[PDB]
RNA sequence: GUAACCGCUGAAAGCAUCUAAGCGGGAACCCCUCCCCUAAAAGAGGCGGUCAGGCGCCGGGGCCUUCCCCUAGAAGAG
RNA sequence: UUUGCUACAUCGAUGUCGGCUCUUCCCACCCUGGAGGUGCAGCUGCCUCCAAGGGUAGGGCUGCCCGCCCGUUAAAGGGGAGCGUGAGCUGGGUUUAGACCGUCGCGAGACAGGUCGGACUCUAAGGGUAGGGAGUGCGGACCGCUUGAGGGGAAGGAACCCC
RNA sequence: CAGCCUGGGGCCUCGUGAACGCCCUGAGCCGGUGCACAGUCCGGCAUCUCCCUACACCGAGAGAAGACCCCGUGGAGCUUCA
RNA sequence: AAGUCCCGGCUAAGUGCCAACGAAAAGGCGUCUCCAGCCUUAGACAGCGGGAAGGUGGGCCCAGCAGCAGCCAUCCUCUAAG
């Protein structure tokens, strides 16, 4: 096929006030406000309603249609969180050796695992917050992606469990995320 | 049938030639390492060298904490005569050269030491105050700050030789003007290797090894002598084939000059800086050199280069381990190098 | 067994069917180099042995009941100069070893004659029916 | 004359600068970093890694030897290899001058563009000149 | 796997419902693909848990 | 900076999807830091100083050989 | 990479097996690195993929290659470069002339069956290569010091032990 | 698994004083083409000139109408049941 | 030596930029166009919750197989549903 004239629309929510300029956009937003670049829509005009956004292009292909909507889910993905707050949850079970973790700065440090003496480090995305309660690592912020690369950065760290040894469930692991707060 | 062999010779220093300055210089400069104004680096000379005792400082030396042997080389130390500061900056196309030069001896110097080797500037126009000046004006916009400096071998009769060499250092610490004003304050005088160094510090040696002359291939890349009867057929020291063909007749042993080169060495931590002559000299006097009649570097391990060679000095580039001071010793041995 | 990890090995003393003594009450006398365990080296160059080294020889001279048999041992005497860590120089006015059982325990019950202290260590139960050690 | 390359195609840009240099006149590039090259990084990296054989640098830009790496080397292998083989080519290839930036002396004079070189007239998937160096050995 | 997914069906949490492998290119892939993400083989095999207790 | 690959945001194709664009890691792999020869690099560099004084001339100033040796070596060179 | 055919090139010669030394290449990876699956408790395994940077021995029998085996090692990968290399070599195999032995022949003798000895030439015109030197230009003579385009690299690699 | 020293050569200097390779002086290297392996041809890469010494890797180096295989209604020799 | 010549469309590998010459079977919904067939506004696919069922878990041999231990049938309580 040919997709002719394919049009879509995102109404602003209310509390929210919306800027946009040399095809770069800014988001502000109650919970935060983060600047997403999107100079990289080639073939795709973007119009700033007063009141909405309006989104436009003329004979798409398969891969531009598919490029359109995606850029569509990051734009409400990008109102969500300055609305909602994001919240991953990473749980953490062991076997043998209980697991600690601590802050530090813009990285974060665990140890005593299964019974290496070394440190494992990951790294975490400027602007986005990180914590522990117990059992359970709580991932703070308003950009959906800072957070889970953020977070995939730990499940990086805590993979090393995987040589030679049949996985023994014992590591740091998502738990779930996006509370409504 | 063509078994394993590593490619002898080492291919890793062509060209082989012989230097054309018989007092090398570094090419690059460990970084300052979060400090202020000192030096990196130091002159001096090849004497001879001893074996010592020592406790061990190493904390992860599977000797540590016992007495020792090792051999070890000493390097008097005369004072160094600084000449001028020179100025680097990027300039036009980008590069590093030589942006001005700053000499002052009509202030002080009467030295005709130099004037031995260097017509040097008369009193006409000692008017570098436009000169020195153009660093403050061209300030900020300055990268690296070496130091024109010279030796005093005069003061050492074991070398007899009057005209000396002055060469470089670059000068790494605080902020650039702090440096500057270092480097001005070390003007016109006198300085001891101990404004430089401290005892249990790591050291770098770059200079010129002991000379050879022309070699053979035996000697100069250990090849191997062909087996026994080679030593009754046709020719011994020699390789057999020079090639698999003209497609690059190839970085293969071939004759040639081996010595007297530009070389390199890593990982040396002095031991002592005495200033008591009778405490290292040896018996009859020094082999080959004399008696050494002023403050000397007591370095370990072995030290490129033939006797009576400058040798130039410099900090760790990759040091292995951060040194403590003061490796203390328990002997010396005085005893004749003959006998 | 124990202490290789330290300074073993020191300059080159021996290679392979180089003959040595038997200096023990196992019923052997006289043994040939016939390999070197653990060394792996290089074109040409003939594997090396000196003190404390895990040693493989054979019966030449002795009880027929061990005669032209395979048996480990370690090295404990060389005529070789070379430097101790404390800068002293030893040597053994001929080349002797004594054989082992391959758990590690000395075959024979008795020794013969000076060993250097590096093989004690390397070898406890050596240093168990050791004699006098230098 | 003088020519700038900014947001310019290397190789569409090389193309009239010859014939100004078959015509027999002086020329100057300025701000050469500033061109670019269609294609993604890997393969114009490894359309252009294959040839090294070591790795160092250790003078001013001036030799112009087997293999370029430094941001204005790359221009001139690319103007160079486009010209007459004959003694001519050799000798109009003397009369040619690369630059990063801006030199001094020639700021107050005109500058031209090719339009044909137009990073308009691409598609996209680019990198600048300048950031070849980076990967390609020049510290600069 | 000590592999785990923003919010999916992963095992460590409490279950063991590995994830499929390609039987050509020898590489992992979603639960409910349909062919391989690299050689699209289609022949892949759901990676073995365990023997939880007998036959 | 990368291979293989492992991830994330994610549509196509509502879900799903590591990939399509987009983004992160990820090797004895390629490069920069190390050393070695480099101003015959043709863009053929920069910086310090001297080459005087006097009436082509006087004059001297520089350099080389010669001289004595060796840190060096076939001479040359250094 | 051998081995079968082809006779296009070489018969006024491109001197033939192996081995020695020495250089380099390639990857269909022997080990070392990375990742994974497994009928992977862990070690040991087995297998896939990427990866040619480095390493990949020492002996006995056999002239070799091949092959059998010894004791270690990470293993003791396989191939190319005129089956790399004789104006660098050994002549052990093999291509002569002397003989013996076995089969065949009345005979001259033949054998692809075995065994003893049997000559290994050259002062590098030119290039390549490795050094060392003079000059012109870069620019009047100089003295001195420096900037630092490219060039090469393995300048390190490996194992074992302590905890 | 190599090392040191000595004599004569080899180094240099005075005197004497040849021969070999020569279509050439124009020959650097790498892919390619072609008699299926170039110095000239094609395409690149470079490549300042002069001199001395060491190397024989190449110059499909030189030495010799190949000692082998076959042809010529070519020789010689030997033998016999031609 | 002359076209950075035009229209339309496709390729992301430097695939390719090759007449005489240089890659098979298979795999690819990776992509780009085109034939069938079947459901779709009497509400399509997908997606989201419920009813998603009962005599009966019928059951035969079978401790129990209470669809899915070895063969297999099979009716209404039923209706916008089993």
């Amino acid at each position: 096929l040919k997709a002719a004239y394919i049009r879509e629309e995102i109404q602003i929510p209310d509390k929210v006030k919306v800027s946009l300029e040399n095809n770069v956009l800014k988001v502000k937003g109650p919970k935060g406000e983060v600047i997403k670049d999107f100079s990289y829509a080639k073939g795709i005009r973007i119009q700033l309603n007063e009141g909405k956004i309006i989104l436009e292009t003329t004979f798409a292909d398969r891969r531009k249609k598919a490029l359109l909507y995606s850029i569509i889910a990051h734009i409400k993905n990008m109102i969500t969180g300055t609305i909602n707050g994001y919240r991953y949850y990473l749980k953490v079970i062991s076997t043998h050796f209980p697991i600690s973790v601590k802050v530090s700065g813009d990285e974060v440090q665990v140890s005593n695992l299964i019974g290496e003496k070394n440190i494992r480090r990951a790294k975490i995305l400027p602007g986005v917050k990180v914590t522990v309660k117990g059992e359970d690592i709580v991932v703070e912020g308003s950009d959906i992606y800072n957070v889970a690369q953020t977070a995939a950065n730990i499940e990086s760290s805590t993979k090393i469990v995987g040589y030679d040894r049949r996985i023994f469930s014992d590591g740091i692991y998502i738990y779930k995320k996006e509370v409504i707060g | 049938r063509k078994l394993s062999s590593p490619r002898r010779g080492s291919a890793g220093l062509r060209p082989r030639k012989r230097a054309d300055e018989i007092l090398p210089t570094p090419k690059n400069w460990p970084l300052v390492n979060l400090k202020e104004p000192k030096l990196l680096g130091f002159i001096g000379y090849k004497a001879g060298m001893t074996h010592v005792y020592m406790i061990d400082d190493k904390p992860t030396s599977p000797n540590y904490g016992k007495e020792v042997y090792t051999p070890v080389t000493i390097v008097e130390s005369p004072p160094i005569l600084g000449l001028a500061l020179r100025a680097y900056h990027i300039d036009s196309k980008g590069e590093l050269s030589v942006l001005v030069d700053y000499w002052a001896n009509f202030e002080e110097g009467s030295l005709k030491y130099l004037k031995r080797k260097i017509t040097s500037l008369k009193v006409d126009s000692s008017k570098m105050k436009e000169k020195l000046d153009l660093i403050q004006k061209n300030l900020n916009n300055i990268t690296y700050m070496r130091l024109l400096v010279s030796t005093q071998p005069w003061l050492v009769p074991s070398l007899g030789k009057k005209r000396p060499e002055i060469v470089e250092i670059q000068i790494g610490g605080g902020s650039i003007q702090d440096q500057l004003n270092y480097g001005l304050s070390l003007l016109g005088k006198q300085i001891p290797v101990r404004d430089v160094f401290r005892e249990g510090q790591l050291t770098d040696i770059i200079g010129v090894t002991k000379g050879k002359g022309f070699q053979g291939v035996i000697k100069r890349y250990s090849v191997v002598e062909f087996p026994r009867w080679h030593k009754h057929r046709k020719g011994s020291r020699k390789i057999g084939a020079r090639g698999p063909s003209i497609s690059t007749p190839s970085y293969v042993p071939q004759p040639g000059q081996l010595g007297f080169h530009r070389r390199t060495e890593y990982n040396k931590r002095i031991i002592k800086i005495g200033d008591n002559v009778n405490e290292i000299n040896p018996a009859g006097g020094i082999v080959n050199y004399g008696l050494v009649k002023n403050t000397y570097l007591v370095i370990e391990g072995s030290v490129l280069g033939s006797r009576k060679r400058p040798l130039f000095l410099r900090y760790p580039i990759r040091p292995s381990w951060s040194p403590e001071s003061a490796p203390k010793i328990t002997y010396v041995n005085l005893a004749s190098q003959q006998g | 067994m124990n202490v290789l990890g330290s300074r073993k090995g020191f300059t080159p003393a021996l290679q392979h069917n180089s003959s040595v003594v038997v200096a023990d009450n196992s019923g052997a006398k006289e043994a040939v180099i016939i390999g070197i365990y653990g060394y792996r080296g290089v074109l040409r160059r003939v594997p090396f042995a000196n003190i404390a080294d895990l040693v493989m020889v054979s019966v030449r001279k002795g009880s027929p009941d061990v005669r032209k048999q395979k048996f480990k041992a370690v090295i404990v005497r060389q005529r070789m100069p070379f430097r101790r860590p404390d800068g002293t120089w030893i040597s053994f006015e001929d080349n002797a070893v004594v054989i082992i059982n391959p758990d590690g325990t000395p075959k024979g019950t008795e020794v013969r004659g000076p060993i250097a202290r590096e093989a004690a260590e390397r070898w406890p139960k050596i240093a168990s029916v050791a004699t006098m050690v230098i | 004359v003088i020519v700038d390359a900014t947001n310019q195609i290397l190789g569409r840009m090389s193309t009239h600068i010859a014939k100004l240099l078959k015509s027999g006149k002086k020329v100057y590039v300025v701000n050469a970093e500033k061109a670019i090259i269609s294609g993604p990084r890997s393969r114009v990296l490894e359309g252009y890694s294959l040839l090294f054989t070591v790795k160092t640098m250790q003078n001013p830009y001036r030799q112009g030897i087997r293999r370029p790496r430094n941001p204005i080397n790359i221009v001139k292998r690319t103007v160079r290899g486009m010209l007459p083989k004959n003694k001519l080519g050799k000798q109009i290839y003397r009369n040619l001058k690369a630059y990063i930036g801006i030199p001094k002396e020639l700021e107050g004079k005109s500058m031209i563009r090719f339009d044909d070189a137009d990073v308009s007239r691409l598609k996209g998937k680019y990198i600048t000149v300048a950031e070849l160096s980076r990967l390609l050995g020049g510290l600069k | 796997m000590p592999l785990t997914d923003p919010v999916k069906l992963q095992i460590v949490q409490q279950r063991v419902f590995l994830k499929k492998i390609c039987r050509d290119c020898g590489a992992l892939n979603s639960i409910r693909a349909t062919k391989c993400r690299r050689c699209h083989s289609s022949n892949l095999r759901a990676k073995k848990k365990e023997l939880p207790a007998k036959k």
